[PDB]
């Protein structure tokens, strides 16, 4: 019997901080035990200081970024050229996604970009449109290894005050552009060690008030 | 929701300096059978595309008029047709690329890998795949079904990233290619000895080899070897 | 596989490709078929590799200890021996062996022993995934009491289509000759079979 | 009703500088049912300590056994088994249960009495023996823990520096797996002391 | 994994990749593939992981027996022997695959066993998941008398492939040499092409960081 | 999932956990399983997110078409049975839901609807849903009574919380409070469980199978 | 079968078990003892698959009889419990496993403390303040989280029972036609009669 | 739902309904009405699949008052059971059949005869003295067919319906939380608030 | 069934057997499998009977219609309308049709249509479950621009060993020859070809 669905692998993150967000994603594409592609983007600028990946299936999630930045270009023409914001954005892939709910698009999907208080800002999608703005996003095939390093690297989880009898909290504190791609970058490279999925080169799509901007770093090509 | 019928194997490619190769064997086979001989598994779009099909026949075939009536409609009320208004193989590609992805959304694919290689009015070399999943992704070397896992290991040795792309002449890329189809004449049971092969040129253009066969084989080992184990004889 | 053994003047004469599959893939391109379980008592093999290696490796050894007790055996009682094993374990094997052998008072037979573990003796046999499309060619061109070069040529040409139609068949073309004179192994490679 | 899964539990363990530290959380279940969150997965035979995942009632039934086997191994060599030898002991036990396995991912932990060589080891369900220069992780949080250990680990850590990574590694992958945590423990191995830490960890 | 078998002149070598998985994870980054049955006879496994191993001690636990039993050193076609029908009796449900290699007083050998108990002859061989990438580049390499240094090239090259294009192979490459008349050289980590590069950040915590309820010393002496 | 919403004295508590899973793995711990449909309404979700997040939140614009058309709030029985009716028309089709909407009107005065994706829709006093709901009854039921004041009625939501998300594996993460008035609801919070267990455990003597 | 409680305190193990046998849409029996008394100061009570359940409860009464009669000596609670575990552990792997969830209370005399053991029929035993066996425990542990206390005597013990069954009686679907409670202490076993 | 039951006497008819919605191994309300009124001397029960059941009485509900005010008039109980067959002929063989079991009990004035008719998800009408839907009537029917005299008083009907309900939560497994209790006589519709 | 179609110098022939089987049963033992769509195009049917003469009867209507527009259609026109049913129709057809016609431009054709519906031009064609045990056999002995005789005996020497070993095959071989002279239908009778 035919089979609609298939597994592309890769692993993608999304990091937010105070006057900028990152949305990263490894370049490798699989099928099964065979790399298809080392360097198939799978993060994309789809205009208004949007990024935005759909990680699973790559059929799936080309389809899906290819609606959302045409509903970008239709927002223009339908409300007088008005910037598409980040919470807008959310909403509006949650009916593309859940449109499809019985027939889903399988992909976990996230987007960043800044709100509209200038703030960095992450959205992360379940493959049927359930939606939430966090600080802190894995996503993937080594969304399981990389997240629980997230939430002790970016929110201090389980980290509290030398010396207070594990009374007081570590305190949340924004990161540097400089202090998360270097968290980006660690995951990748650990993530890379341990899935078989990750690996070959790692994009990043770093958003600030002044555009995207690009990184590329290569990665463990085994 | 389909089974393939009569199939074609591998189609193996890649991007050297000034454009891209591309190779498919001329055979049809109906599961174990070997059925048909004559089959040509690469078609050519206009004098820059060459798109190279494995999977179902009927399916291919179906392709093939789809394409052909692709250059009809691209024609009319077209004066620069043979000029700047000419299909590009990234136009055929998203096409076939469109199709392939509506045809797996409704639960009824063309089962089919497909890769269409060409050169852009640029001068860029284009290389790109998709398949009845709608699958797409592109890599300087590129190939479907055995080839993916034979060929690519062999034609990643030549070219292994980008870069390496400028530093591999036609002939040396044409030598990888002929040497991954008796790779795979050797290892995979749906191959036959028959290929064809196309080069697109962004100097030369077009140039498509008919009725190539795979040659230089290695049996002369096979002579020395007895039974599976202790047999002397 | 496509495998025959084919009955003549002087003797016996035994032919197989030497393609292994998994699937699609072959595993092995130069695989020996044809093995040796006596001196002039040889077998090809088709069906599971491991069935038929476990098989052939038993008989050799319940001929081994016939020999050293009683002396040569016949070549009926070697395909007796396959038959009780095929036979009795029909359910835990996939074994089509053809059993081919030379004696001096009854000269070359050819027993083939299918799935089900009977036994046919015939004056010659075919059997494998690619005896199927040559069937037709074969009994319109074998005759009895063949020659040498002749049955070499009507195992070739047969083998040859075999080889050309099953996608599980090819590689090279091995022969085992088994006459009076001794045993002799013949190979043939695709550059010449092919263009047949 | 996948064996491995039902009780839920992890256990990490890691080499130091002259030292060796293995770790597991507390938690019993039934599926999503906690039950208890007093079971502690490592236990020791000598010097040599055993840290076991999986199904609970197979954690018990090994450590009953192999405190039968080794306590038979002393009194018939005269002296304790060692890690390296214990590993083999395990990896044997295991594998002759080939086609009816405990439903288990067992660690070896410890330091060799003669050499004074950190040895770690981990065992799938049937025996085959992963050895590890660094780390090596078990349980239903095994790819959060391999995360964790993988970016947190680096060589030659102090006993007092080494607690806290593995501490970390444990605490941050057992939140984020539904089966594991209700808390911990963390054992650190010195050549001829051993120190005992319960965790304060969130308990849902 | 991916592992392959090359003859030459005057013996024997062979290889193998150090990738352990568990579905898409990799268990062991660095783990030994190549085992030793006799002094001069190895065995490259693939497959089952423990079955290999277990398989390979008990043959060569009952050679080594029978080595002392003959006043003999052991044949390649005994450890073949008694391989494959061990795998024969178990219909396949050990999942050993093995490439058997070595000299004895009979010269040099190389073959391959399959779970179900069928055993092939060759100059070049190669089993495993990226042996499809192995074979490729021994088809394409290899040549009638080749020198014990070309076929350790060889092998380490059909190793690489799979090492690169399979990812149910990685890390690193082992190599076992038999020549005949000579001593067997196992050559553990052979090549080492997958070194993780230097972490962009120390994560050594401070000192106090873990919460800790209770502490107490644990009595290991009697 | 545990949520909770019971009618009491001084209006209506509604309590809810933050965790989301996907099998054993923990999607989140930071969910707002709380839609606050206009100033007078909330909806609980349980079950499938989306499908409580998209149809809720789909709810909320329906009554808000309801009050300019009619020029008057929607009644808690009437915005109720829009999404009771709405799930009807999917039943069979896979939807998962869990929901209770909570309200004040005039007409009705504090009011609790339970509604579910195989289209029960059940008026009543005390509801706990989802995979902690057990434990959550269990704290609830054996403390509740109608006469509690407002300080203890918003402790015993939170604590049967607590209860589940320390019992299910499936629960935790923070609770969100909510009380409903004559007035609206007003927010109380989000209570991590890290701190809050500990915090519960020490003040009140409980949690005595925790090593403390 | 179905609702077995146990609750240990300060100086004895408490045990509750359902009365109510059912079996189709008929309840054929509604004062069921679903307890055997192992020796004078240990208890077991059990649920599961109908005729395993007593004849499991039986065999190892008679185990531990058998062990009394030979040694003139009555076997430690912790010593039972082990007993039954590994009974249980051997079953898990026969052919046909006893399907059989147990809890042993006891009250061990040379420690002078009451002892509670959880176990199922995969041989898991935990030692425990208070345990359940089934659905029970989704109700029942937040509830005892919450109320119980380590030091409470027989009496709040006994309350502390009664809120269970409430709870239970409250929001389980199933009449168990309430339980039988029966306390374990220094003086051996009783039956309280007016529950 | 589950507990549906009814019964005819001289002067009116009887409907009994248990209270009990439980959902999985929760019972999320002890105080639920499984009836409504199609008209002032007609009362419909019901009893099935969840969601269903509300669904479809609330539909025959508006659809016989919306006859009522159009033609000013009630339609005879026999009438009204005709007319929900119909609907539930119609529903069996649909994409997705109402899974509903409906007893309707009413008062036909014309005749001064009280009424029941029992019908089924399928569409089987029949009209009785005494009807059940689902287990309920495995225990009740015999009981009724023993103690039911067709000549008795409303007040008869109701020890003999407090016969039913004792024996139902004596053998039944499931604990339904009580009955509501409604009469449907020549004055119209009214609840027993004491069950 | 077992057919097939040869081009050869002055046009083509079209050959079959004459069994229709219901599992092991032969329903019809006279079965006419060569039928007519035009004038000079005709086809041989394997597979599912119904389905295969339900296709027939439409490419029939439709060339019927073609020629009172268009006038007569070639071959190659015949065959697409056979593969635009076959293909369209895929998931709900069991239909293996050789199409075989003469034009006076053209000469003879064959185009063979299997499963899938894809459509093959060849010299030659041979299809049905018989066919399978004459592939070795027709591809050694066909040879472009035979006369008719020898197309004759070419396509009863094979059909003859087709029906020999497939069970599903036998009867009568029948013959329809398509040349510039006209149509002329063959018969030939087991007494005959049982016994070449
Ligand atoms: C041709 C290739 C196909 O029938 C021959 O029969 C050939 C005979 C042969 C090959 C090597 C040595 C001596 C004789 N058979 C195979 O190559 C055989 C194909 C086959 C496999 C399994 C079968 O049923 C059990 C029947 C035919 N190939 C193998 O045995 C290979 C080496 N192994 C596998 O394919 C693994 N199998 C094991 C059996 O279970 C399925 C997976
Ligand atoms: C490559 C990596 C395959 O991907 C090799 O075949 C490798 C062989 C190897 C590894 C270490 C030492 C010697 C040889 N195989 C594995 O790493 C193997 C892959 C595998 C997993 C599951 C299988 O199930 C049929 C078969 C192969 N991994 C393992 O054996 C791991 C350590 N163990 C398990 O996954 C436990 N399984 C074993 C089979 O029984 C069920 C549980
Ligand atoms: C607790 C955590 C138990 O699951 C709650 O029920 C919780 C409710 C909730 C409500 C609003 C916002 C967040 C959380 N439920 C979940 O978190 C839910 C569990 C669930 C998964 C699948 C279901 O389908 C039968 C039903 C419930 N988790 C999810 O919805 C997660 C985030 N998403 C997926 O698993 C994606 N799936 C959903 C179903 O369609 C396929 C893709
Ligand atoms: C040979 C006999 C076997 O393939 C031919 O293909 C022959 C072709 C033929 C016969 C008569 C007229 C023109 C052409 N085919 C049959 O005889 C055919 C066998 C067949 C049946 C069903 C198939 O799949 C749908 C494929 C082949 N016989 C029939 O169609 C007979 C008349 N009917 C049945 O067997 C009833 N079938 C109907 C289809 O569903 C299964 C039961
Ligand atoms: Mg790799
Ligand atoms: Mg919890
Ligand atoms: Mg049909
Ligand atoms: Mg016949």
């Amino acid at each position: 019997q035919f089979n609609p669905y298939g597994d592309n692998g890769g692993t993608i993150l999304g990091i937010a901080g105070e006057d900028f967000a990152v949305l990263a994603g490894d370049t490798r594409n699989i099928t099964d035990y065979s790399i298809n592609s080392r360097y198939e983007p799978k993060v994309f600028d789809c205009g208004d200081n949007i990024v935005m990946s759909a990680n699973g299936f790559a059929a799936d999630g080309d389809a899906l970024v290819k609606r959302f930045k045409n509903s970008v270009k239709w927002y223009h023409f339908d409300h007088n050229d008005k910037k598409l914001s980040i919470n807008s954005a959310a909403r509006n892939i949650q009916h593309l996604l859940y449109g499809k709910r019985f027939f889903p698009y399988y992909v976990h999907t996230i987007i960043a970009g800044l709100d509209e208080d200038g703030k960095g800002a992450v959205y992360s999608f379940d493959p049927v449109g359930s939606y939430e703005r966090e600080q802190c996003r894995a996503g993937g095939a080594a969304a399981s290894l990389i997240m629980p390093f997230l939430d002790n690297q970016v929110n201090f989880k389980n980290q509290y005050e030398p010396g207070t009898n594990g009374k007081v909290k570590k305190p949340l504190k924004y990161l540097s552009v400089e202090e998360v791609i270097k968290l980006v970058r660690d995951s990748f490279t650990s993530a890379t060690e341990r899935h078989i999925q990750v690996g070959d080169g790692l994009e990043i799509l770093i958003v600030t008030k002044d555009g995207v901007r690009k990184e590329f770093y290569e990665l463990k090509r085994d | 929701t389909q089974q393939p019928i009569v199939t074609g194997t591998s189609v193996i490619s890649m991007k050297y300096d000034n454009g891209v190769i591309i190779a498919a064997d001329n055979l049809g086979s109906y599961g174990s059978l070997l059925r048909f001989n004559g089959v040509e598994r690469l078609i050519p779009v206009g004098d820059n595309t060459v798109v190279g099909i494995s999977g179902d026949i009927s399916d291919m075939q179906h392709i093939e008029r789809l394409l052909k009536d692709l250059v009809t409609e691209n024609a009319y009320d077209n004066p620069l047709a043979d000029a700047e208004e000419a299909l590009e193989p990234s136009y055929i590609f998203e096409y076939l690329a469109t199709v392939m992805y509506q045809r797996r959304s409704k639960m009824n694919p063309l089962w089919n890998a497909i890769i269409v290689a060409g050169v852009q009015s640029n001068g860029d070399q284009f290389l790109r795949y998709v398949n009845l999943l709608g699958v797409t992704y592109s890599s300087p070397t590129l190939a479907t079904g055995f080839g993916a896992h034979m060929a690519n290991p062999l034609l990643r040795k030549v070219v292994d990233r980008e870069s390496d792309i400028p530093k591999t002449t036609v002939q040396v890329a044409e030598e990888a290619i002929v040497n991954a189809m008796r790779v795979l004449y050797y290892r995979d049971a749906r191959s036959s000895r028959n290929f064809s092969l196309a080069i697109i040129d962004k100097n030369t253009g077009l140039t498509f080899k008919k009725n190539l066969q795979v040659e230089n084989m290695k049996w002369d080992f096979a002579k020395d070897i007895k039974g599976y184990g202790t047999q002397k004889i | 596989t496509s495998i025959m053994a084919v009955t003549f003047k002087d003797g016996v004469i035994l032919g197989a490709d030497s393609r292994t599959t998994t699937g699609a893939y072959i595993a092995n391109r130069v695989t020996d078929k044809l093995t040796r379980v006596h001196d002039k008592i040889w077998c090809c093999r088709s069906g599971s590799a491991a069935d038929t290696q476990a098989i052939a490796d038993i008989v050799q050894y319940h001929l081994e200890l016939y020999t050293s007790q009683y002396g040569t055996p016949s070549t009926e009682t070697a395909a007796s021996v396959f038959k009780e094993l095929c036979y009795e374990n029909k359910d835990n094997l996939t074994a089509g062996i053809i059993v081919a052998g030379y004696d001096d008072k009854n000269k070359g037979e050819v027993y083939t022993i299918p799935l089900g573990g009977s036994v046919h003796k015939l004056p010659y046999a075919i059997a494998g995934s690619g005896s199927t499309f040559i069937y037709g060619y074969c009994d319109k061109n074998f005759r009895e009491n063949m020659s040498k070069e002749e049955t070499v040529d009507f195992i070739k040409h047969s083998l040859s289509q075999a080889i050309k139609w099953d996608g599980s068949s090819g590689g090279v073309i091995r022969m085992v000759v088994l006459t009076a004179a001794g045993v002799e192994r013949l190979i043939f490679y695709p550059d010449e079979y092919e263009q047949l | 009703s996948d064996p491995s899964s039902i009780n839920g539990g992890i256990v990490v363990a890691m080499t130091g500088k002259d030292c060796v530290a293995i770790a597991c959380d507390l938690r019993l279940g039934s599926q999503s049912l906690g039950v208890s969150n007093k079971f502690e997965k490592i236990f020791h035979y000598g010097h040599v300590f055993l840290g076991i995942t999986g199904l609970a009632t197979d954690v018990t039934t090994l450590n009953e056994m192999f405190r039968y086997k080794t306590n038979l191994y002393k009194l018939k060599e005269e002296r304790a088994i060692e890690p390296e030898t214990f590993t083999q002991l395990v990896s044997s036990s295991l594998y002759e249960r080939r086609f009816g396995p405990y439903f288990v991912g067992p660690v070896v932990a410890g330091i060799n009495s003669k050499s004074g060589k950190p040895f770690i080891a981990g065992f799938d369900l049937i025996g085959c023996i992963d050895e590890a220069k660094d780390f090596i992780v078990s349980g239903t949080a095994s790819d959060q823990l391999f995360g964790m250990c993988e970016s947190l680990y680096e060589p030659n850590l102090e006993p007092e520096d080494l607690f806290e990574t593995i501490s970390q590694a444990l605490l941050n992958a057992a939140d984020r797996d539904a089966l594991s945590g209700w808390g911990a423990v963390v054992y650190i191995i010195k050549k001829d002391e051993v120190v005992k830490r319960y965790l304060k960890m969130r308990q849902d | 994994t991916t592992i392959v078998g090359v003859k030459f002149n005057n013996g024997v070598v062979i290889a193998a990749d150090t990738r352990s998985t568990q579905g898409p994870i990799v268990a062991d980054k660095n783990c030994a593939k190549l085992h030793r049955i006799s002094p001069k006879i190895w065995c490259a496994g693939a497959g089952t992981a423990a079955d290999t191993e277990a398989v390979t001690q008990l043959i060569g636990s009952n050679i080594e027996l029978h080595s002392l039993y003959t006043s003999r050193e052991p044949r390649v076609v005994s450890a073949l022997q008694m391989l494959k029908q061990h795998l024969f009796k178990y219909q396949g449900h050990i999942g050993a695959y093995l490439i058997v290699a070595g000299v004895d007083p009979t010269g040099s050998h190389l073959f391959s066993i399959h779970a179900h108990g069928s055993t092939d002859v060759g100059y070049y061989l190669s089993l495993g998941s990226g042996s499809l990438a192995a074979m490729a580049v021994l088809e394409s390499h290899w040549k009638q008398d080749l020198t014990k240094e070309e076929a350790i090239k060889l092998a380490s090259d059909a190793i690489q492939a799979g090492i690169w294009n399979d990812l149910g192979s990685g890390s690193n490459v082992d190599v076992c040499v038999m020549e005949i008349g000579k001593d067997a050289e196992y050559l553990r980590n052979y090549l080492t092409p997958n070194v993780r590069e230097e972490k962009q950040k120390s994560y050594k915590f401070p000192r106090g960081t873990t919460a800790v309820l209770k502490e107490s010393i644990v009595n290991i002496c009697d | 999932t545990t949520t909770l919403a019971f009618r009491f004295q001084g209006g209506i508590i509604v309590a809810v956990d933050s965790r989301a899973t996907a099998g054993n793995w923990v999607a989140s711990q930071t969910v707002k399983k709380v839609i606050e449909i206009n100033p007078f309404l909330l909806g609980t979700m349980a079950g499938g997110t989306v499908d409580c997040q998209f149809w809720e939140t789909w709810l909320g614009s329906q009554c808000r078409l309801h009050e300019l058309r009619e020029k008057e709030r929607i009644s808690v029985a009437a915005a109720s049975k829009i999404l009771s009716n709405l799930v009807y028309q999917y039943k069979g089709a896979g939807l998962s839901m869990g929901t209770m909407i909570c309200g004040y009107t005039r007409k009705e005065g504090p009011t609790i609807y339970y509604v579910d994706s195989d289209g029960t829709r059940l008026k009543g006093d005390i509801f706990c849903v989802g995979s902690g709901q057990t434990f959550a009854y269990g704290v609830l039921d054996s403390n509740y009574k109608w006469d509690l004041s407002v300080e203890d009625a918003l402790y015993l939501g939170k604590r049967s919380i607590l209860a589940a998300a320390h019992r299910d594996a499936y629960s935790g993460g923070s609770v969100n409070l909510y009380h409903v008035t004559e007035d609206g609801w007003i927010y109380h919070g989000n209570h991590d469980v890290g701190e809050l267990f500990w915090k519960v455990k020490e003040e009140e003597g409980s949690f005595n199978n925790v090593i403390g | 079968m179905d609702i077995i409680l146990g609750i240990r305190v300060q100086d004895s193990v408490i045990l509750a078990s359902s009365k109510a046998v059912t079996r189709g849409i008929s309840v054929l029996k509604d004062s069921d003892d679903k307890t055997r008394q192992l020796s004078p100061h240990t208890l077991m009570s059990f649920a599961g698959e109908a005729g395993d359940t007593v004849q499991f409860a039986e065999y190892i009464q008679a185990n531990i009889q058998l062990y009394s009669i030979r040694e003139d000596y009555e076997l430690s609670p912790q010593a039972v419990s082990s007993f039954v575990r590994q009974e249980l552990a051997k079953s898990i792997r026969s052919r046909r496993p006893y399907q059989v969830n147990v809890l042993i209370g006891g009250y061990d005399k040379k420690k002078n403390k009451p002892e509670l053991y959880q176990i199922d029929y995969l041989g898991t035993k935990v030692e425990l303040p208070y345990g359940a066996h089934g659905y029970s425990g989704f109700y029942t542990f937040s509830l005892l989280d919450h109320h119980y206390r380590p030091d409470m005597t027989t009496e709040e013990g006994l309350d502390l029972l009664k809120l269970c069954v409430q709870e239970l009686e409250k929001r389980m679907p199933m009449d168990f036609k309430g339980v039988i409670v029966k306390i374990v202490d220094k003086d051996g076993i009783r039956q309280v009669d007016d529950f």
